[PDB]
């Protein structure tokens, strides 16, 4: 069955200079290089979609599946006790390849295959004493999956610290996007002190991996995990425990940047080039 | 580059290279000549006086600093200092004079596209002792050194 | 103080420096070649087919060499009517008194 | 011979450019060497359609190309952006092998960033195309008695394919209010053809086997490789190297350069390789070509005298051993001996 | 002239626009200095009596 | 695409040539505008021997 848990309200917030990424693995040091990528340009909108988890009250869907169009930039400070992956897809059904990116607490795998599946994905976790761990079924929550064709599989993407602070610390800023064959999936984990949302500075997105797919994205979708005490009971209000799931959403575009490599062969500023005036002159 | 096929093939080209090579020869000396035209005006070099006493104009931040190793006055210090410096072929055991890893690389990869940057014939050091014979005359021969 | 006042001598060396850095990003230009590293064209087409792609390289480059000496004399021509100027000015000014 | 005269004035000409030869060839790959799947491409049963054209992902292997060295009877190895026999020398990423059973006389519709139906409607080649194509005749079985219809080919779409794409898309293009409902007439056209694969029709007309190999070079870790002999390789002498395909003659020092685990090439502002990774052994050294500079010759008049001085120009005095020295040619006092006066 | 398809070609030969514009800029810089050192010797402008 | 990169190369060349010919005949007018503002010095500010 299909059951929506999340508060998805929609708030709208500065991007700033966020999103900033390597274009190819070619050392370079010291070198003000210009490259003409898709990128998320500066002072853009973002789409904070603010939401509890775990509200047994939001049964009919109220969260729509995000477009990608040229690449999603993502940003939260959910755990992988929350937010436990990504989805893409065309149409998001058997027809088209479905692209599924799940971070256990112990491994990340990703497939593609023709997963289906409603607008509401979720992952309900629970370590019952029973055995202690609990492993989920995938045709309880997914209703089938069909000639998959990819599987990999490596470390966590979310090395969740314990502590409050590195909760917040947890900024996994995925970039996304597909081009000249390359799913490109960026990463970064700031331990920048806590705030209310993206922060000012700058931060490069190392590219954590280069998925050898590269095929069009129509629509983007979070998935997240219901946060859970691990003694709290099942399918019941005092089972999935409310949690805010927040998560950004943001866009690239098509644009000429002027990178600034430091010493260390990283990428440690960057400017628009049609942001303003200044820009075009920069 | 190092290429011999490219070399054969520019061969069969005529001799640009030929007449390049003498155009900027051409150039080098020119350059040569500009200096020693503006310079070595002087067959004889001049000394200062060792007391630098001249009626109250004080000459000490144009003439010689006999204390840093450079002997530049304080204004060509200035000078040097404001203007971006340039290779002046120090012997670093490098194979191309001097060099560095990691460092301002843009002399040696100039350096590696074959572009080269020949020293001038007279030294920084024996321009400002040129320059510094030409003060010399001036504040104390006046203009009858020049005819 | 003012970073302006030694603006002729360093528009000279920048001039310098910015021909040079052209003529060194002229190695990257293709030229409409396949490629601008010679040692790669030279490792992926035999020398008859080769020779086409190497002899546009050739034009191009050259043509960029060309251009940069015929500038090379021009703003020599110039540096050498500024040096006559300066020697007339040491004559006259230095050397002498001009009115 | 300079001067194209037997009278030398006295003064310095610029002779020539002095360049320390290389000592030796080493060639360098991964440690790692499997097998290709290149032969799973020769050994498939049969090819997809032109309008579903097959598509292979080759990498992580070694370009073993003993499939073409011994049993190559194909009729053309038609590189465009690379030479056939050059093929063991470079090392390629992410090969893409496209394959499919075309005719024969359409070889010159397939041709890079070539015009035509096929190449608008069925598989449009990209205009820079760096790869090869083999063609082979495959009427010994891909061709029946009784006509080979199962191939169909895209006749018509409404846009042109873009290059490098497929579409398999079959809804019809109504240009009316007449339903189709399969009948061809008015503003009804079937989007798809059956190849005319007649026994009566000779060669050319007949199915030829066509794989299209794309390589992407060198801008990304390399992952096929030359069955090249891999070897050591030495510091602070200038050898020939073959990197992964990067050719090149110089030093290749120890690298003290912070390279980040992805990155592989690092350039220097000039944007020519600075410094490289040891495909075997993940470690960064420094890469710097042999010494080189001006040689010009001092000498008086030729009517005054024979001997001559040498000037290396920006080069320190510790490359000079080259074969114009006295320890390195017969000991005649015509231009230079006994080994020293050497002045820095 | 107003097409894209040429400028994508265009762009291929390198920086040769910019050397071209910036030499085009300094003539046009240098018609300006010619004017100002003829004409403009001096800074306080004077009225016919 | 071939018969437009020959249209380059030749408007290009056309192009080239027309901005040495204004660099040399820009060198002309600097000289005669150098010339013209020690005539101004000289001449007009000044009685030259
Ligand atoms: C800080 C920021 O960028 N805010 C923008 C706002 O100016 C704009 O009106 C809105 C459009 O819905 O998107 C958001
Ligand atoms: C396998 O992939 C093809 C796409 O080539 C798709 O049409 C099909 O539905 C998938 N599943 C099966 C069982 O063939
Ligand atoms: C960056 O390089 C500097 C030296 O240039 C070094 O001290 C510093 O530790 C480097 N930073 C990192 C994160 O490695
Ligand atoms: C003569 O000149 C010296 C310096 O050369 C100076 O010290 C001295 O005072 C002068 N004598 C005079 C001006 O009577």
């Amino acid at each position: 069955q299909c059951v929506n848990l999340i508060t998805r309200t929609q708030s709208y917030t500065n991007s700033f200079t966020r999103g900033v990424y390597y274009p190819d693995k070619v050392f370079r040091s010291s070198v003000l290089h210009s490259t003409q990528d898709l990128f998320l340009p500066f002072f853009s909108n973002v789409t904070w979609f603010h939401a509890i988890s775990g509200t047994n009250g939001t049964k009919r869907f109220d969260n729509p599946v995000l477009p990608f169009n040229d690449g999603v930039y993502f940003a939260s400070t959910e755990k992988s006790n929350i937010i436990r992956g990504w989805i893409f897809g065309t149409t998001l059904d058997s027809k088209t390849q479905s692209l599924l990116i799940v971070n256990n607490a112990t491994n990340v795998v990703i497939k593609v295959c023709e997963f289906q599946f409603c607008n509401d994905p979720f992952l309900d976790v629970y370590y019952h004493k029973n055995n202690k761990s609990w492993m989920e079924s995938e045709f309880r929550v997914y209703s089938s999956a069909n000639n998959c064709t990819f599987e990999y599989v490596s470390q966590p993407f979310l090395m969740d610290l314990e502590g409050k602070q590195g909760n917040f610390k947890n900024l996994r800023e995925f970039v996304f996007k597909n081009i000249d064959g390359y799913f490109k999936i960026y990463s970064k984990h700031t331990p920048i002190n806590l705030g209310r949302d993206l922060p000012q500075g700058f931060s490069a997105l190392e590219p954590l991996v280069d998925l050898p797919i590269g095929i069009n994205i129509t629509r983007f979708q979070t998935l997240l995990a219901l946060h859970r005490s691990y003694l709290t009971p099942g399918d019941s209000s005092s089972g999935w425990t409310a949690g805010a799931a927040a998560y950004y959403v943001g866009y690239l575009q098509p644009r000429t940047f002027l990178l600034k490599y430091n010493e260390n062969g990283t990428i440690t500023d960057a400017v628009d080039c049609a942001l303003d005036p200044l820009s075009e002159t920069k | 580059g190092d290429s011999t096929e490219c070399s054969n093939l520019l061969l069969q080209y005529g001799s640009f290279c030929t007449q390049l090579k003498r155009a900027l020869t051409g150039i080098a000396v020119e350059q040569d000549k500009n200096t020693q035209e503006v310079f070595a005006q002087v067959k004889q070099i001049y000394k200062t006086p060792p007391i630098k006493y001249f009626g109250g104009f004080n000459f000490s931040q144009i003439l010689p600093d006999p204390s840093k190793p450079s002997k530049r006055s304080p204004i060509e210090d200035l000078l040097f200092n404001k203007v971006t410096l340039a290779d002046a072929g120090f012997i670093k055991q490098y194979g191309d004079c001097l060099g560095d890893i990691a460092a301002r690389d843009l002399i040696c990869a100039q350096k590696f596209k074959g572009l080269t940057v020949l020293p001038p014939l007279l030294t920084d050091e024996m321009i400002a002792q040129y320059t510094s014979a030409l003060l010399a005359g001036t504040i104390t021969s006046g203009w009858t050194f020049g005819a | 103080s003012t970073p302006s006042a030694l603006g002729k001598l360093q528009d000279v060396v920048n001039h310098n420096a910015q021909a040079l850095n052209t003529l060194v990003k002229q190695l990257s230009s293709k030229f409409g070649a396949i490629s601008s590293v010679l040692n790669d064209i030279l490792s992926r087409l035999d020398p008859p087919e080769a020779e086409v792609q190497i002899d546009r390289l050739i034009t191009g480059r050259l043509q960029s060499l060309q251009t940069y000496v015929t500038q090379q004399l021009i703003r020599a021509a110039e540096i050498r009517a500024s040096a006559n100027l300066a020697a007339t000015k040491m004559s006259e000014c230095v050397l002498g008194q001009s009115k | 011979c300079t001067l194209k005269s037997f009278t030398v004035e006295k003064g310095i000409y610029q002779t020539s450019n002095f360049r320390v030869q290389p000592t030796e060839s080493i060639v360098r790959f991964p440690n790692i060497t499997n097998l290709c799947p290149f032969d799973e491409v020769f050994n498939a049963t049969r090819f997809a359609s032109v309008y579903a054209w097959n598509r292979k992902r080759i990498s992580n292997c070694v370009a073993d190309y003993s499939v073409l060295y011994n049993f190559a009877p194909f009729f053309a190895f038609k590189c465009y952006g690379v030479s056939p026999t050059k093929l063991n020398d470079l090392c390629f990423t992410n090969v893409y092998a496209d394959s499919f059973v075309i005719r024969g006389n359409e070889v010159s519709q397939i041709a890079p960033g070539q015009t035509g139906n096929i190449a608008d409607y069925n598989y449009k080649l990209p205009d820079d195309f760096t790869g090869c194509v083999i063609a082979w005749n495959s009427n010994k079985l891909d061709s029946t008695v009784g006509g080979n219809y199962n191939y169909r080919y895209r006749l018509f779409r409404k846009s042109k394919l873009k290059p490098f794409e497929r579409d398999i898309s079959t809804e019809i293009y109504q240009a009316g209010n007449k339903p189709c409902n399969g009948v061809a007439g008015v503003n009804c056209y079937f989007p798809l053809q059956s190849y005319g694969f007649r026994p009566t029709y000779g060669v050319g007309h007949q199915p030829y086997r066509v794989v299209v190999l794309s390589f992407e070079l060198l801008h990304a870790p390399a992952t096929v490789c030359g069955p090249k002999k891999s070897t050591n390789l030495v510091k602070n002498k200038c050898v020939n190297f073959n990197f992964n395909g990067l050719t090149g003659t110089g030093v290749l020092t120890e690298s003290n350069k912070k390279f980040l685990p992805f990155q592989q090439f690092g350039r220097d502002i000039a944007d020519t390789t600075d410094a490289v990774r040891d495909p075997q052994t993940l470690e960064i050294l420094d890469i710097t070509p042999c010494s080189f500079g001006g040689v010009s010759v001092i000498t008086p008049g030729t009517n005054t005298s024979n001997q001559v001085a040498v000037l290396y120009q920006g080069v320190n005095c510790t490359e000079v051993p080259v074969a114009i020295h006295a320890d390195q040619l017969t000991p005649t006092w015509r231009v230079y001996s006994t080994g020293s006066n050497v002045f820095q």
